């Protein structure tokens, strides 16, 4: 366990990791409030 | 124009005999050893 | 003192088939190489123009182009074989010269007695500038 | 094995390099043997007298071939609906449908037509007939043997000046401002107002009859009573026809703005009166520096008087005076500079502002002048930066710039070379982002997704020029300003008029589309000048190579060690900015060609709407305008593009030979030749045949620059076909 | 795991029992794209009453070759 | 209107468009059944298409010649005109984004380095600490301009390292 | 690459086509034989004239085969 | 009224004439 | 006809003389290093340029430091 979170802390799957958390979330803010050319407060 | 011949006759002279002999002379030169 | 060994024209050479990269005609107007070694034992080497020859019992003899092409099959024999030889330079008048093993002793190992040669006793910045050397026939790091 | 005289080195080496090296180190006199500052001067001396018979020699055969093959006198009486004709052609290789198709401007046999603008230019300012072209011709040819007989002459020990006599800086910037600028456009406001003014009028005037004609009714006595006024009594009426006497006018110093309505070009008056002020403010600016009469300006005092308190810049301008003094390589920078950016300048008004009679009209000779004025200011940048960083390895001494604004700012080269980094990424980032931003929402069938800014600074600036289009109504704009009060009776009006048609290219409207484009070129400035400055900076030594000075401006690299040491030179630099300048002036004339191709054919919607996006630019542009280029030759016959579409393929050969040298590396290149020189030394009846130069692969740096020089030519020759076949076929 | 992505593609989002009936005018396809960001303009109109990307890739002939005829097989 | 732009709401060209474009929808819908799957996704396309365009139209953004929107990158000639949500809010919104994320990876930096393996600490990240660094870049503008004023940001020239000129 | 633009025109200029009662009507028109005897039929009769489906793809759903066509050209 | 031939090889003399002065600066230059 | 010299921050680890190819340099005793050797460059005629023996200094700056200049038979490593 330990050394799996170790491997899990690794560069190369934290990195792809968080592009995938911050793509989703992009993705989820463009589903929901879509066609957004200026911020429209 | 004027002197139609004169372009068939200076064309040759330097597209052909100019260069020929101008590359014979440099190719001497170049090799001349003792300039 | 040392006395550099006498080149023997006469020496069996290593039994090889024949090859392509062999001598061309720049050894018949500027000069060859020639490496002479000892074997323990009749064994198979790899001659630097490519393929494979055999080194005979004693006494071997083998001519080549290039100086560099004598030192890398010598550092072949060095390494694998732990053969020591010496490289001798043929020019096509007959003069001959005696190459790598210049003192006896192999170049990584202080001899003392050697020539210290193009020795500065100065850093690497601490030559000449350009602008002060300019128009001079020479490099800033000649002087 | 002697040939490079100059370079023992080279003349020792046994292979073919000695001749390679043995051209491209034939002008750099500094490095050669033997070599004395007197020497040098004087050799320099000598070139440059050759270099200007060179081009008297050339202006020369233009003239001539104009007058002898050229179409002149047929073009002066229908300027808009004739070819302008270059020369003959005469070559033994064309079939007979190429001869059919290659007669064009009515001449005898196949001629070339012209694009390079002369036929205007000389007819704007005075030249007539084919007669006038000849002693042109004869006279040029003349002054180019005269310039030739001085060269020769002050390489003679007799003759030859001294070191010193080429140092003196006040008295050649004395003479070059007041007698090479100053009296020669005083001389050339003489020729407009005594040839070119009545020569456009219709009254002929020569070298038979000049005394006896008065360029004013009322001649002289104005200008020596100071009744100046007198001589911009009454202009050129706005129903002027060139060339003719029809509302022709006796004013021959007016100043009216604007342009001519018939040739869509500036007055003649306005130029001659140009020519006047700058020939007075010149000779002025040449009475500054100090030569033998005791009174004028010491440049070394002024520059050493330049040093702000506080210590801002350090020493000041401490031995700025004898750093350009001594460099040649600096004032050789210095100069390439200038002449590069006022190439860009003559480029970037004669557009907008075209000076001579039915230029603008042909859109073929507008392209490529610009095009041409473009690219020649590009390489003379390059250059530029090169002689710099060729200073800094040579010519630079810490020990006397020490302390001045030369040393400072290598002190903190890299805050230079960060913040351009900084500039370049951001610029390229932000750039490339939009335009792929409105290439796929436009790919998802909803344009109305795209970012398009605004260029509103632009666009303020352009109503600040009188441009009412915008609504800003800032400066000239506002008919009640300051600045619109003080020239409504000058120049404003004309130059008002001029600015608020669309008939011409004077301030063009932009939208968004040259928002994006104008950011590329910014982009492309910013990294082509990162490359240039980082390579002139970083020339006396990195941290990855300290010592860089001790091997020179251009040497190969530094072995494998250290990671690698490829293209480590400032040679290097230059080259591998030579490319950046090549894409740079690319963006620059696929901008103004779109934009004007837009602009002749009325549709200018097709450029606004569809420069948003690099598909707009792929398809609109490149795909559309090259149908006719490609289609020159083809299995039904060919036309008169035909030789247009051989020279489109021709550069796109020559620049992918060029990719091989600048991809394949001397290595593999090395041991094919030495198989083949072993193939050849090996083979019966060639062995009777044997080489005097030992056969050797180009070195690494050489075919650096040949891989450089295909790509350069390449790019030029490509684009030239395509601009000029794009444009003469249309129009 | 590739060819098992395949024919669940098949299986799932695909035309393929459509094709099979007229196999000269619908356009074989087992791609279909979601709505996030006006990228559902690339869903073709292939054919059968179906929607998404035209696949290139020769294996609705493969399947009939082989003889599936039904979308349980795949 | 800032410079000749004509609101979106009034432009002609830019209602013209979305006829078009709604038109060009339309005619693909003429092919299903309007309850098949492909008519829903069609159908909801349209909505999706009619949503922008009246959204567009009431934020008032600036359409041209054509019917395409325009935006603004002057403060104060697009704060006068009520137009700052086109540059100058996304500029601020921006700056703080990558200032957040610049900050939260400088400060990892500053706090790895003092360790027993800096070059260890960065290909294999710890994920606590980071996550720590993370939360607390959120007040980048407060605590960068606490640090220029009191000098701890930046590092004097005389102790970095430069090239032999 | 010079293979694959062999097929390609071969193909499309002197195999695949619709036949009309009369003659196969090929997609080029057989243009094969007469224009890939130089560069600049290659360059015109194949490259200029075929990427007309391409640089014209935008909007349709092929618009993603136009944005790929550019992006490769990155 | 085209240019004469007399013109012509005039000018083409004077080239020549021209062209002599060349190779002498350019021999002088080689020195 | 490379110009190879040897600068006094020369320690004598014999690693340039094991690298070189071609037997251009060699160890000569000295005095100004714990190893109270420093290597040196008499062979220079041999010199290719392959920098084998600038790529094995330790030292920094390098020590042993190669400039390449004229070209000859031996320095452009024709075997043709
Ligand atoms: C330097 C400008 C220049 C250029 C680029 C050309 C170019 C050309 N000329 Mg021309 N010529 C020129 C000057 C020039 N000329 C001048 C000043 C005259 C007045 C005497 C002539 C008189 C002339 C005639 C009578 C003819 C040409 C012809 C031609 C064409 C064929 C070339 C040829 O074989 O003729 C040969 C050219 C000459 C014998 C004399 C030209 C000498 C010039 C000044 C050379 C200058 C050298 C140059 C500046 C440096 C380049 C380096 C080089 C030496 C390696 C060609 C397009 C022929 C033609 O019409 O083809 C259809 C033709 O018959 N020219
Ligand atoms: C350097 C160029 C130049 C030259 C060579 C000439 C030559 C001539 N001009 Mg002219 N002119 C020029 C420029 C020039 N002009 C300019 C710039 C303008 C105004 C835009 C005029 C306007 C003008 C008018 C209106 C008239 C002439 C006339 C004449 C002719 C009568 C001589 C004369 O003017 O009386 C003699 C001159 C003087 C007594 C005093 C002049 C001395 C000046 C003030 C100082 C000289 C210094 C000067 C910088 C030297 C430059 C060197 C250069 C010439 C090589 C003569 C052949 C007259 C004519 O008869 O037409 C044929 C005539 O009426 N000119
Ligand atoms: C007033 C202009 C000017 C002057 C006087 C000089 C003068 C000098 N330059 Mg320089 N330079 C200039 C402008 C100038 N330059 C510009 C604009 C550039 C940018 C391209 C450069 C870039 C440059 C570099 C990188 C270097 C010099 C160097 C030198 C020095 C030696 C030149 C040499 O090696 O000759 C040799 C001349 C050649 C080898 C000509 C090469 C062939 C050309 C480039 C291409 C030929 C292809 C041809 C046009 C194709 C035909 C077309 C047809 C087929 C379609 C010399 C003092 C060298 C130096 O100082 O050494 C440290 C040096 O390395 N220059
Ligand atoms: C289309 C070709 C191309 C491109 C795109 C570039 C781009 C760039 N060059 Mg370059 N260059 C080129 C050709 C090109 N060059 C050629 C042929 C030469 C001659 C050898 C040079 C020589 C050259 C030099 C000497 C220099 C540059 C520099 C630069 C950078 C300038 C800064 C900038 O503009 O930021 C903009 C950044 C971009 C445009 C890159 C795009 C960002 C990507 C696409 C986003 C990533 C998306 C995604 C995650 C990608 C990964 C996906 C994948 C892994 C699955 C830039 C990245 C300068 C530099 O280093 O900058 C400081 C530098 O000095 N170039
Ligand atoms: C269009 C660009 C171009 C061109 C013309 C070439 C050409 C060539 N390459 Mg090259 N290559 C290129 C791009 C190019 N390459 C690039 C980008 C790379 C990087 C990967 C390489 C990498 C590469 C390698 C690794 C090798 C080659 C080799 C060769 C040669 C093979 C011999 C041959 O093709 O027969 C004949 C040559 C031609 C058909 C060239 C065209 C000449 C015309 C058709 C006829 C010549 C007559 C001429 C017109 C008349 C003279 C005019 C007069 C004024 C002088 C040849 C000269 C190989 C080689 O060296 O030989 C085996 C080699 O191994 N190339
Ligand atoms: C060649 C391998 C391959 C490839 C390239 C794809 C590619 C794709 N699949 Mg997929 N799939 C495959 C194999 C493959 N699949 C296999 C073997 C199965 C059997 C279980 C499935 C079952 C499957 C389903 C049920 C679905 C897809 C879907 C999709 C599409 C959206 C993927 C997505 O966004 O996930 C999301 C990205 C994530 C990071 C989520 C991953 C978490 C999953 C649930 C567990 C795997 C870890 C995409 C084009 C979706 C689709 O068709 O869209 C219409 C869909 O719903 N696939
Ligand atoms: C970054 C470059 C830049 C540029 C090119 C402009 C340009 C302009 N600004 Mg401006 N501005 C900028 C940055 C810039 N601004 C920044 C960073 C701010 C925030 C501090 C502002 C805040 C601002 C305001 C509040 C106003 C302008 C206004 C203007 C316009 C009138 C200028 C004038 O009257 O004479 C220039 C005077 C000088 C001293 C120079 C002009 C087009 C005015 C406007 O909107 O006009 C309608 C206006 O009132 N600007
Ligand atoms: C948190 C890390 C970090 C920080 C604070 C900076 C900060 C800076 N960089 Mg830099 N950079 C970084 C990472 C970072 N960089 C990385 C990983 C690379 C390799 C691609 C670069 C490559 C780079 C170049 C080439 C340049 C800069 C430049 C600059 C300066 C200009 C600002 C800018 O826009 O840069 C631009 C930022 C980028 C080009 C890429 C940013 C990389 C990502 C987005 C940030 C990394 C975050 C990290 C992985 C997450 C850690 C979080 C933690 C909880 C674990 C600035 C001081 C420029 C300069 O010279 O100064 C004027 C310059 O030209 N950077
Ligand atoms: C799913 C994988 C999740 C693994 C969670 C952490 C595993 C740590 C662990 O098992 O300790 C190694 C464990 C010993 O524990 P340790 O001494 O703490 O390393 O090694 C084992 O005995 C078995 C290792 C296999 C671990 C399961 C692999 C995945 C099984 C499902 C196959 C699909
Ligand atoms: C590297 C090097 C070098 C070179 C450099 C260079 C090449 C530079 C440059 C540069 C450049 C090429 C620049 C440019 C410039 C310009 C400017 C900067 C300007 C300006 C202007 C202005 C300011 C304007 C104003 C105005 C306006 C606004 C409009 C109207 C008019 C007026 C006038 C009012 C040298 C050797 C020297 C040194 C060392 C090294
Ligand atoms: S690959 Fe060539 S340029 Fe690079 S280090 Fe080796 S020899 Fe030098
Ligand atoms: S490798 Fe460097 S430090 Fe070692 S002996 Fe050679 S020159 Fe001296
Ligand atoms: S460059 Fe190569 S041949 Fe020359 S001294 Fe160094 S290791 Fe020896």
């Amino acid at each position: 366990m330990k050394d799996f979170t170790t491997y899990l802390s690794t560069a190369p799957v934290l990195t792809l990791l968080s592009v995938t958390v911050v793509a989703g979330l992009l993705i989820e803010i463009n589903r929901f409030f879509p066609d957004a050319l200026i911020a429209a407060f | 124009m004027s002197a139609q011949f004169l372009p068939s006759i200076l064309v040759p002279l330097v597209g052909l005999v100019f260069p020929a002999v101008a590359m014979a002379s440099m190719f001497l030169y170049i090799e001349k050893e003792e300039i | 003192a040392f006395t550099p060994p006498t080149l023997q024209s006469d020496t069996p050479s290593p039994i090889f088939g024949g090859s392509t990269g062999g001598l061309l005609s720049q050894a018949q107007v500027e000069e060859f190489h020639v490496i002479t070694w000892e074997s323990k034992k009749e064994q198979i080497f790899e001659m630097p123009t490519g393929g494979a020859a055999i080194m005979r019992q004693g006494p071997n003899l083998l001519k080549l182009a290039r100086k560099e092409q004598c030192l890398a099959l010598l550092t072949q024999l060095r390494t694998k074989f732990k053969i020591d030889g010496y490289i001798y330079r043929v020019f096509p008048n007959g003069e001959v010269q005696y190459l790598h093993p210049k003192d006896g002793v192999y170049p990584e190992k202080v001899n003392a007695g050697r020539s210290g040669d193009n020795t500065n006793m100065r850093r690497i910045g601490q030559n000449k500038e350009p602008v002060q050397i300019k128009f001079s026939g020479k490099i800033p790091a000649e002087f | 094995k002697l040939f490079p005289k100059f370079s023992q080195a080279l003349a020792q080496d046994p292979t073919t390099r000695r001749i390679w090296f043995g051209i491209a180190t034939a002008h750099d006199f500094e490095s050669h043997d033997g070599m004395t500052e007197e020497r040098l001067y004087q050799k320099i001396f000598a070139s440059h007298f050759g270099q200007l018979a060179i081009i008297f020699l050339w202006t020369s055969g233009n003239l001539f071939h104009v007058a002898w093959q050229g179409n002149f006198e047929q073009w002066v009486q229908d300027p808009l609906h004739i070819r302008p004709i270059a020369h003959a052609i005469w070559d033994p290789h064309f079939g007979q449908p190429a001869v059919e198709a290659f007669t064009r401007g009515g001449a005898s046999g196949p001629v070339n037509i012209s694009t390079s603008g002369v036929y205007q230019w000389w007819y704007t300012i005075g030249l007539r007939t084919n007669q006038e072209l000849y002693t042109g011709s004869i006279f040029l040819l003349v002054l180019a043997a005269l310039f030739l007989f001085a060269g020769w002459l002050h390489l003679q020990p007799a003759f030859q000046p001294a070191l010193s006599w080429f140092k003196n800086a006040e008295s050649r910037l004395n003479h070059h401002l007041a007698g090479l600028f100053g009296v020669s456009s005083l001389a050339w406001t003489g020729h407009l107002v005594h040839v070119a003014i009545p020569e456009s009028r219709g009254q002929h005037v020569g070298w038979d009859n000049f005394l006896t004609v008065l360029p004013h009714p009322a001649g002289l006595t104005p200008f020596f009573t100071g009744n100046w006024a007198a001589y911009a009594e009454n202009p050129d009426s706005a129903s002027h026809v060139f060339n003719t006497a029809q509302g022709s006018g006796t004013a021959i110093l007016t100043f009216l703005g604007g342009f001519h309505p018939q040739t869509q070009s500036l007055w003649l008056t306005d130029m001659a009166h140009h020519h006047l002020a700058i020939a007075v403010i010149f000779i002025l600016a040449g009475h500054m520096y100090r030569t033998i009469f005791g009174i004028g300006h010491s440049m070394r005092e002024i520059l050493e008087a330049q040093t702000p308190p506080s210590g801002s810049l350090g020493a000041g301008h401490k031995g700025l005076y004898d750093t350009v003094n001594n460099s040649l390589h600096f004032q050789l920078g210095l100069a390439l500079a200038s002449v590069g950016t006022i190439s860009s300048l003559v480029a970037q008004h004669m557009y907008s502002l075209p000076p001579y009679a039915f230029l603008a009209q042909d859109f073929t000779t507008q392209a490529a002048l610009y095009t041409h004025h473009q690219y020649i200011a590009g390489f003379i940048m390059c250059g530029a930066f090169a002689h710099g960083a060729i200073f800094f390895v040579r010519d630079y001494d810490p020990a006397q710039n020490r302390g001045n604004v030369l040393a400072r700012i290598l002190d903190h080269k890299e805050a230079l070379i960060s913040h351009l980094s900084w500039a370049s990424l951001f610029l390229g980032f932000h750039t490339l982002g939009l335009y792929v931003h409105n290439d796929v929402v436009q790919a998802f069938g909803t344009p109305e997704k795209q970012i398009l800014i605004e260029p509103v600074f632009a666009q303020w600036i352009q109503a600040a020029h009188g441009k009412t289009a915008y609504g800003f109504d800032f400066l000239l704009s506002s008919a009640t300003s300051a600045p619109s009060l003080a020239g409504q009776a000058l120049w404003l009006p004309g130059w008002l008029q001029g600015i608020n048609s669309d008939a011409n290219s004077l301030f063009l409207t932009i939208g968004p589309g040259d928002f994006l484009v104008h950011h590329a070129i910014a982009l492309g400035l910013h990294t082509t000048t990162l490359i240039l400055v980082k390579g002139a900076l970083d020339a006396r030594g990195s941290k990855l190579m300290p010592d860089k000075k001790d091997f020179g401006y251009s040497f190969p690299c530094d072995g494998p060690g250290r990671g690698g040491t490829c293209d480590i030179s400032a040679w290097d630099a230059f080259y591998l900015a030579v490319f950046w300048m090549l894409n740079t002036i690319g963006w620059v004339t696929f901008y103004w060609h779109w934009k004007h191709l837009g602009i002749w054919q009325g549709n200018v919607n097709q450029f606004n709407e569809s420069s948003t996006y690099l598909m707009g630019w792929l398809r609109d542009y490149l795909w559309l305008n090259s149908s006719q280029l490609i289609n020159g030759y083809n299995p039904f016959g060919m036309n008169s593009l035909s030789v247009w579409a051989w020279m489109f393929l021709f550069g796109h050969l020559i620049y992918a030979t060029g990719f091989m040298f600048l991809i394949s590396w001397r290595g593999y290149w090395q041991e094919l030749i030495e198989t083949l020189a072993w193939a050849h030394e090996r083979t019966p009846l060639a062995n009777l045949v044997r080489w005097r130069d030992k056969p050797v692969a180009l070195s690494i740096v050489q075919a650096r620059l040949v891989g450089l020089t295909h790509f350069s030519v390449g790019y030029v020759l490509t684009y030239a076909a395509f601009l000029i076949a794009s444009t003469s076929g249309k129009f | 795991i590739w060819l098992s992505g395949m024919y669940f593609h098949g299986a799932r989002f695909s035309n393929y029992e459509a094709w099979l009936t007229d196999p000269t005018h619908i356009k074989p396809s087992a791609q279909v794209v979601w709505p996030i960001v006006g990228q559902e303009i690339l869903n073709a109109d292939v054919g059968g009453g179906f929607q998404g990307l035209q696949i290139t890739s020769g294996f609705f002939q493969l399947w009939r070759a082989a003889g599936i005829t039904s979308e349980l097989q795949l | 209107d800032v410079a000749g732009l004509t609101p979106c709401s009034e432009s002609k060209a830019f209602a013209k468009r979305k006829k078009n474009e709604v038109k060009a929808l339309n005619k693909r819908l003429k092919n299903y059944e309007a309850d098949s799957a492909p008519a829903l996704a069609l159908k909801a396309t349209i909505a999706r298409t009619e949503a922008r365009f009246d959204k567009y139209a009431k934020q008032g953004l600036l359409c041209g010649t054509d019917g395409l929107p325009h935006l603004i990158a002057d403060p104060g000639l697009a704060l006068r005109y009520g137009h700052a949500g086109d540059v100058f809010i996304p500029t601020i919104g921006f700056i703080y984004f990558a200032g957040w994320l610049g900050y939260a990876g400088s400060k990892y930096l500053q706090a790895v380095a003092a360790t027993a393996k800096p070059i260890e600490k960065e290909i294999i990240i710890d994920v606590p600490l980071a996550w720590k660094l993370l939360w607390e870049g959120f007040g980048w503008p407060l605590r960068a301009f606490a640090e220029y004023k009191n000098g701890s940001l930046m590092e004097d020239d005389a102790k970095i390292t430069v090239s032999p000129r | 690459s010079i293979v694959i633009f062999h097929f390609s025109w071969k193909m499309q200029s002197d195999v695949w086509g619709t036949v009309s009662a009369n003659g196969v009507s090929h997609i080029t028109g057989g243009n094969f034989a007469q224009s890939a005897n130089t560069i600049n039929g290659w360059l015109r009769d194949f490259l200029w004239a075929q990427s007309s489906q391409v640089i014209q793809s935008y909007g349709s759903a092929l618009s993603a085969y136009g944005l790929i066509f550019l992006g490769a050209h990155f | 009224m085209p240019i004469a031939d007399y013109q012509v090889f005039t000018a083409l003399f004077l080239a020549l004439a021209t062209g002599i002065f060349a190779v002498r600066l350019g021999v002088a230059l080689y020195k | 006809s490379h110009t190879v010299k040897i600068y006094d921050t020369c320690i004598g680890c014999t690693q340039c003389v094991r690298a070189c190819p071609t037997d251009v340099l060699e160890m000569v005793p000295w005095d100004g290093c714990k190893a109270n050797q420093i290597a040196s460059a008499p062979r220079t005629e041999d010199c290719v340029g392959c920098k084998r023996c600038e790529s094995a200094c330790p030292t920094d700056f390098l020590s042993v430091r190669v400039y390449l200049g004229s070209e000859t038979t031996r320095s452009m490593g024709l075997a043709y």
